[PDB]
RNA sequence: AGCGUUUACUUUGAAAAAAUUAGAGUGUUCAAAGCAGGCCGCCUGGAUACCGCAGCUAGGAAUAAUGGAAUAGGACCGCGG
């Protein structure tokens, strides 16, 4: 969003949600941001990190943002591939 | 489910579908080797025959007509042919 | 009955991108049908594409992504001079930005700026943006 | 020689070689009846990847189903004489040119590139036949296809993939992979 | 949907993949030619030939045992009756709907039926006059129309 | 110099009265207009585009029609003629 100049010139870039890739209005209150925790691999400890996801409110009423969070933490590494 | 594996359907899934709406169509039907109790020369049968198929000589008569499958008369062993 | 392909093939991805499917099954695949979806890919609104194959008309399985917002055919097929462009993607497309009309000339299936390039009208097929 | 070449030209001292090892088997082998007027094209031979080749064998179109009757025993024989070269046999058809507005009868669809393609690929992998195929058109817009065989003859066929991909591609220019799908059969 | 009715039936067959004929099938070319030779003299419509081929004989489809079609095996060999049979199985309905309805005058409903069936006869044969497989001065009129078996 | 399944489509070229319209030049004192003018005899303009459809002409061959062998009276190649 830069003119010829290449100045980043709207006022700001709303989040895109992490499963249907549609981006999250300013207005838009039934949208989450959930923070998963990171686990150390021998101690089975909490690191300090976290794999954050962003999911759309239409996704969520639809009932679709539990099967979508599971792929996200599938594909991040969180749960396990045989599940 | 949004996700769905159109390309890999796993085989209980596509042999459930109707014969048609499967991905690439294929005939629920086959072939059978179809012997009687007395002679030794076996018939080729279809699954869903349609006619009456008389063992060769009209020694008996093996299948009959109906709905859907051919019925194969008592005291008839068959082996489905494959490929 | 099924007088244009295209047409079906284009609602049924716009339904599934809607509906917020991953990818989507278009049922009878066509030379203008995969020529349409790679101009769309060559811009990257849909993912890749595999066209099963059976022996009959194909099967089109397309990986959506989501940043397409619409898809549609213009039937019938005008005949757009290269002076009418404008006055077509001026009131089909969303902006001066963003957004194609892909039309079948004699070069092949390409959108207005590539028209415009090699000095060619045609025919409107439809437009994604 | 048993190698008529269409042209009324001279047989290279290889393919010469390959048509009369045809001569020494036909003379020796239980195959003497069935290569008698079976008669050889031409013999190529392409460079595969990794440091393999193969010798790829042309048959006259009626021929074929005669050659196809003993292709496997004759494979074998063939393969035990060239040390470590594959061997595939694929009948010849003319592809004829689409008429275009410049410039005769209706070109028989049999003579036409997309015909004669899917015959060439039918005929590279005899003995596993094809069950399925899909063409994955890549981000870039370049196309690779996916020919599902006949999982019967996977370990008779599964060690010749990498050389009927290389020799496909010296053929016709289309890239392939072969699977064994594990649904159906 | 069905032409002249309201139903959407989905019901007809579904080829497989593989056109290849199967190992056990040891009947060749020349021998389901002489097989379907003998149907058709006996008195057997294309139709009747395929299914007693496949039912009993075991002959999945007789385009990859041959690589005719039965009709263009029959037409080339010149045992293919003259006017087709589909038009010839219309013209035998509306025959027999006509002999019922001369008797039975107050069948509106196969008055109804006639004129359907009739619709189809002639819609069929107009196919055939253009594709010449009819001569252009062939008529369905259901004056003479019995002369037709 | 000739020949080369037809047709729509598309791009090019030709042929297209001025006036009006769009439009370049120019201080009618400005402007509407006008085709004039400008420099110490000389120097200069009076352009250019637009003009559907039908007809003419030359490239392109995606899209949409249409034709070729199936009683073989088929194409090609040669010999009797």
């Amino acid at each position: 969003m830069q003119s010829d100049a290449g100045e980043f010139v709207d006022l700001y870039v709303p989040r895109k949600c992490s499963a249907s890739n549609r981006i999250i209005g300013a207005k838009d209150h039934a949208s989450i941001q959930m923070n998963v925790a990171e686990v150390d691999k021998v101690t089975g400890r909490f690191n300090g990190q976290f794999k954050t996801y962003a999911i759309c409110g239409a996704i969520r009423r639809m009932g679709e943002s539990d099967d979508s969070i599971l792929r996200l933490a599938k594909s991040d590494g969180i749960v396990s591939n045989n599940f | 489910p949004l996700a769905k594996d159109l390309l890999h359907p796993s085989p209980e899934e596509e042999k459930r579908k109707h014969k048609k709406k499967r991905l690439v169509q294929s005939p629920n039907s086959y072939f059978m080797d179809v012997k009687c109790p007395g002679c030794y020369k076996i018939t080729t049968v279809f699954s869903h025959a349609q006619t009456v198929v008389l063992c060769v000589g009209c020694s008996t008569v093996l299948c009959q007509p109906t709905g859907g499958k051919a019925r194969l008369t008592e005291g008839c062993s068959f082996r489905r042919k494959q490929h | 009955v099924r007088m244009n392909v295209l047409a079906d093939a284009l609602k049924s991805i716009n339904n599934a991108e809607k509906r917020g499917k991953r990818q989507v099954l278009i049922r009878p695949c066509s030379k203008v049908i995969v020529r349409f979806l790679t101009v769309m890919m060559k811009h990257g609104y849909i993912g890749e594409f595999e066209i099963i194959d059976d022996h009959r008309a194909g099967k089109i399985v397309v990986n959506l992504t989501g940043r397409l917002n619409k898809c549609g055919v213009i039937s019938p097929r005008f005949d757009v001079q290269l002076k009418d462009l404008e006055k077509w993607q001026n009131n089909l497309l969303p902006s001066r930005q963003f957004g194609f009309i892909v039309l079948t000339t004699s070069a092949g299936i390409m959108d207005h700026e590539e028209a415009r390039r090699k000095h060619t009208g045609g025919k409107i097929l439809g437009f994604f943006f | 020689a048993k190698i008529v070449k269409p042209n009324g030209e001279k047989p290279d001292e290889f393919e010469s070689g390959i048509s009369q090892a045809l001569l020494e088997l036909e003379m020796n082998s239980d195959l003497k009846a069935q290569l008698r007027e079976l008669n050889i094209t031409a013999a190529k031979e392409i460079e595969v990847g990794g440091g393999r080749k193969a010798i790829i064998i042309f048959v006259p179109v009626p021929q074929l189903k005669s050659f196809q009757k003993i292709q496997v025993r004759l494979v074998r024989e063939l393969e035990k004489k060239f040390s470590g070269k594959h061997v595939v046999f694929i009948a010849q058809r003319r592809i004829l040119p689409k008429p275009t507005r410049k410039s005769k009868q209706k070109r028989p669809r049999s003579r036409t590139l997309t015909a004669v393609h899917d015959a060439i690929l039918e005929d590279l992998v005899f003995p596993s036949e094809i069950v399925g195929k899909r063409i994955r058109v890549k981000l870039d817009g370049s196309r690779l296809i996916k020919v599902h065989l006949d999982k019967a003859q996977q370990n008779n066929v599964e060690h010749k993939v990498e050389t009927f991909s290389g020799v496909y591609k010296k053929l016709t220019g289309k890239d392939v992979n072969f699977e064994f799908p594990e649904f159906q059969l | 949907g069905r032409m002249h009715a309201p139903g959407k039936g989905l019901s007809q067959s579904a080829l497989p993949y593989r056109r290849s004929v199967p190992t056990w099938l040891k009947l060749t070319s020349d021998d389901v030619k002489e097989q379907i030779y003998k149907l058709a003299k006996k008195g057997l419509t294309p139709s009747q030939i395929g299914v007693i081929l496949r039912d009993s004989h075991g002959v999945a489809q007789v385009r990859f045992v041959t690589g005719n079609k039965i009709l263009r095996i029959l037409k080339s060999k010149g045992l293919a009756p003259d006017l087709p049979e589909d038009l010839y199985h219309l013209i035998k309905k509306a025959v027999a709907v006509r002999k019922h309805l001369e008797r039975n005058r107050k069948d509106k409903d196969a008055k109804f039926r006639l004129i359907l069936i009739e619709s189809r006869i002639h819609r069929l044969a107009r196919y055939y006059k253009t594709k010449r497989v009819l001569p252009p001065n062939w008529k369905y009129e259901s004056s003479t129309a019995s002369a037709l078996v």
